[PDB]
């Protein structure tokens, strides 16, 4: 499923991820914009330790979930990763706020770095209302 | 002298070795990976240094940390981040697979 944006931005918010752990609301939609184009079906493989990165946060396979083809998977969300491929983004939500528990917070995923740090990003959750 | 760090695990695992090709800007730059089980290592030969980077955890994509830097692939793209030259982590190097 592909959301709209304002569509995953009430979302989200019902699901209490504004202010979660300090992150903004938009800043969650900042991360899902560049992480995955608010798709939770997107994969990514990344050949250098055989991971994927799974779903609208695209949540990577050697830490938080278990695709049975990754060598040293942790699983400490304890989900397959095809949970995190669902239309129903509620167990992807439940990982995303175990993974901000990490010293890094949201900039444990790249795509935030790259494209939402240092910016401002209000935007995302303009217009919606 | 020797020319080779030999790491001795304790079990029988797999280890699994791969040479990937990169380019950054207009530059080339070698990465072999080194699998073993939870093991992750990058060996990143640099214009500036050989550095070994450890796979550590990371929401996104494969993400190493070793020296000043962090390597962090995602899909075919790789940023390099020095984190001497910019600790503010705000402009790393671009790279993708060639």
């Amino acid at each position: 499923k592909v959301f709209e944006r304002c569509e995953l931005a009430r979302t989200l918010k019902r699901l209490g991820m504004d202010g979660y752990r300090g992150i903004s609301l938009a800043n969650w939609m900042c991360l899902a914009k560049w992480e995955s184009g608010y798709n939770t079906r997107a994969t990514n493989y990344n050949a250098g330790d055989r991971s994927t990165d799974y779903g609208i946060f695209q949540i990577n396979s050697r830490y938080w979930c278990n695709d049975g083809k990754t060598p040293g998977a942790v699983n400490a969300c304890h989900l397959s990763c095809s949970a995190l491929l669902q239309d129903n983004i509620a167990d992807a939500v439940a990982c995303a706020k175990r993974v901000v528990r990490d010293p890094q917070g949201i900039r444990a995923w790249v795509a935030w770095r790259n494209r939402c740090q240092n910016r401002d990003v209000r935007q995302y959750v303009q217009g919606c209302g | 002298a020797m020319g080779e760090i030999t790491i001795k695990l304790p079990d029988s695992v797999k280890v699994s070795t791969n040479s990937i090709l990169y380019k950054c800007g207009a530059k080339d730059l070698s990465v072999t990976y080194y699998n073993a089980g939870d093991i992750s290592l990058a060996k990143l030969e640099l214009e500036d240094e050989t550095v070994v980077a450890s796979n550590v955890i990371s929401g996104s994509g494969a993400k190493y940390a070793g020296s000043v830097y962090i390597w962090w692939t995602k899909g075919k793209t790789a940023s390099l981040y020095n984190l001497i030259d910019n600790p503010e982590e705000d402009k790393p190097i671009s790279c993708v697979e060639q």
